[PDB]
């Protein structure tokens, strides 16, 4: 009902894999095993994620996040994941990501984040911006500015206001 | 005699009286359906480490001692279900600091397991289930919280007789991502009850993913009471299946049909999902749905629904999908389906339909799915379905379709040019030849 095994009852799980694509979801589940190299989240429905939520799973190798509704994320959500270089977010409704949110992922080596509706009339957009800039060869597609079709690479603070951040 | 299989240690039902002595490096290891009478400190100092541990369906009467999982610092998950009679010690689970997931399942357990000490060590605790026990408040202590981490409460099967503000204080601040009322009567809240003012909002200052209230009964007048008292909770899909209460169903009932005041403290939790399938529902009212204004998923699916009024609809300007399977729908119009512009998917099979309005489908231009089989449809007016440009799969199969000529011309042709989105075939009776197959002269 909860668990099959120590597997989510919701999800598949193999060796070190946690599959939880595909159905339904609308929050991540409880219980993900500590040893859980990769986890498939992907085409569900999870609009948001609570604060810490990753921070138990020191071991993942690839999170699969992409085909959801996340409009923003927790400060500090990937702070603790050292190991992750697979982070895939395509398709989701993000439009900034906080301050430093990247800052901690040293074995991070593929990104995904174009089909968001990145919004770079508003300075919040300067962290991923600059980040984008600096780390040009981790990203797969290209994450393009909300009704401008302009890469979020090439934001300048010039560009950026304060005041257009609703 | 248990079977280990590299990490995991398996020992269901092998006349174990106590934890045998296994190797030291398992973090898998289930203990259920054995007579083990007792846990104490000893029961797992060759254990340690370990992540998941199953002890269920013992003999009646399992005792849990003091410090009996200190050391277990790598224990995730603790399932203790079915063990009648269970007796916990009040250190029984010290040294837990790490425990995300606990289960008590069908233990006897009462409503002081939330009201005394017994969770106070579980500061990582995220996911608690205490199905069917005999918790007949729920009360839970201040140190709930600290419990920073705590998303996931199930509760279902427990003779609640009701929820108030003062009951759940201690949950106020945080966000529920499933919180599981199912199947608890809350027989006190009723319609005379003389509580209500005082019950004030059980779920004030809380948000909640999923909220599962199914199997309650809700009577009309219950659901409009209960959401009025829980105005504003940010709810993102309400479960209300099983309401055997709440339709006034086909034929002389005692119970009302909802109406546009029903949901109404529900018009700022922006529901996006609302389950309100296996009920007694019998006619759509006016505005019934007019609060679920960011809605997009609606399933109204094994009700007993006769008859849909003019704006049933009205105000879900975002809702995707609508399932109206399994009712007994009589006959289709042009006015039934309006103010659901954006629809995508709409289920309407398993119906008694037979017939459909000359423009059933108009106000429906993004339709992408379209389920009207088992139904008793034995012809279609000319051109209805020529506007559903987005259209891309059709259920027309178990129909008992009449096809003469020239009247099946219209369809026989339709499914033929667009054979690629047919589901299940749709099937002359008699006959039995494919109806996309059919050439009027
Ligand atoms: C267990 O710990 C509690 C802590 O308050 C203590 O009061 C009790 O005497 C201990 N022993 C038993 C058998 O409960
Ligand atoms: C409609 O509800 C029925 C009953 O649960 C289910 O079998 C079916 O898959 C649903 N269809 C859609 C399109 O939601």
């Amino acid at each position: 009902l909860y668990f099959q095994g120590a597997c989510p009852s919701q999800c598949s799980c193999s060796g070190t894999t946690v599959d939880c694509s595909g159905k339904s979801l609308a929050s991540v589940p409880g219980g993900i095993p500590t040893t859980t190299q990769v986890l498939y989240l992907y085409d569900n429905q999870i609009t948001k994620l609570e604060p810490g939520v990753f921070d138990r799973l020191v071991n993942l190798q690839q999170l699969w996040l992409e085909i959801n509704q996340l409009t923003s994320l927790p400060a500090g959500v990937f702070d603790n994941l050292t190991q992750l270089s697979i982070l895939n977010m395509h398709t989701n409704q993000l439009k900034s990501i906080p301050r430093g949110a990247f800052d901690n992922l040293k074995s991070l080596t593929h990104i995904w984040l174009l089909n968001n509706p990145w919004d770079c009339a508003c300075s919040d957009i300067l962290y991923l911006s600059g980040w984008l800039g600096q780390h040009a060869g981790k990203e797969q597609g290209q994450a393009v500015c909300s009704g401008t079709n302009t890469p979020v690479r090439a934001v300048t603070e010039a560009s950026t206001s304060p005041s257009k951040c609703p | 005699e248990c079977s280990v299989i590299g990490y995991n240690a398996i020992c269901i039902n092998r006349g174990l009286h106590q934890v045998p002595e296994l190797p030291a490096h398992v973090n898998y290891v289930d203990l259920s359906l054995n007579s083990i009478a007792e846990l104490n400190e000893t029961s797992f100092s060759r254990l340690q480490d370990l992540q998941f541990l199953k002890v269920e369906q013992q003999t009646p009467g399992l005792v849990i001692r003091n410090n009996t999982f200190r050391g277990l610092s790598s224990l995730i998950i603790l399932k203790l279900d079915y063990n009648q009679f269970l007796q916990l010690e009040t250190g029984a689970f010290n040294g837990l600091a790490n425990l995300e997931v606990l289960t008590l399942t069908q233990c006897n357990l009462d409503g002081a397991v939330l009201s005394g000490n017994f969770f106070k060590p579980l500061t990582s605790l995220e996911m608690l289930v205490l199905r069917d026990n005999n918790i007949k408040k729920i009360q839970p202590a201040s140190f709930f919280l600290n419990m920073r981490r705590f998303h996931v409460l199930d509760l279902t099967f427990n003779k609640v007789k009701s929820i108030c503000e003062e009951d759940l204080l201690n949950f106020q601040g945080k966000h529920f991502t499933l919180l599981r009322l199912s199947s608890i009567t809350l027989q006190d809240m009723n319609e005379y009850w003389l509580g209500w003012e005082k019950c004030g909002n059980p779920f004030k200052n809380t948000s909640i993913t999923t909220l599962d209230l199914s199997g309650n009964g809700f009577k009309e007048s219950m659901a409009k009471r209960f959401f009025d008292a829980i105005a504003g909770t940010k709810i993102q899909s309400l479960i209300l299946s099983n309401s055997y209460n709440m339709g006034s169903s086909f034929g002389h009932t005692n119970f009302k049909d909802p109406d546009n005041f029903t949901f109404k403290g529900l018009e700022a939790s922006g529901v996006k999902t609302c389950d309100l399938s296996k009920s007694k529902i019998f006619a759509l009212l006016k505005s019934v749905f007019s609060h679920f204004t960011d809605l997009e998923q609606l399933t109204l699916a094994q009700n007993e629904i006769n008859k849909i009024d003019d704006n049933a609809f009205w105000g879900l300007t975002h809702l995707l999908k609508l399932n109206l399977s399994q009712n007994f729908l009589g006959s289709i119009d042009s006015r039934m389906f309006e103010n659901l512009d954006k629809l995508e998917v709409l289920d309407l099979s398993y119906n008694h339909i037979r017939a459909l309005g000359d423009q059933s489908f108009l106000g429906l231009p993004n339709l992408k799915e379209l389920a009207l089989d088992t139904n008793q449809l034995k012809s279609v007016p000319d051109g209805i379905f020529d506007r559903l440009t987005s259209l891309q799969k059709i259920w027309l199969h178990t129909n008992p379709w009449d096809c003469s000529c020239p009247r099946i011309d219209y369809l026989s042709r339709w499914l033929n040019k667009n054979s690629q989105k047919e589901q299940g075939s749709a099937k002359c009776s008699g006959s039995g030849k494919p109806v996309r197959s059919i050439i009027c002269p």
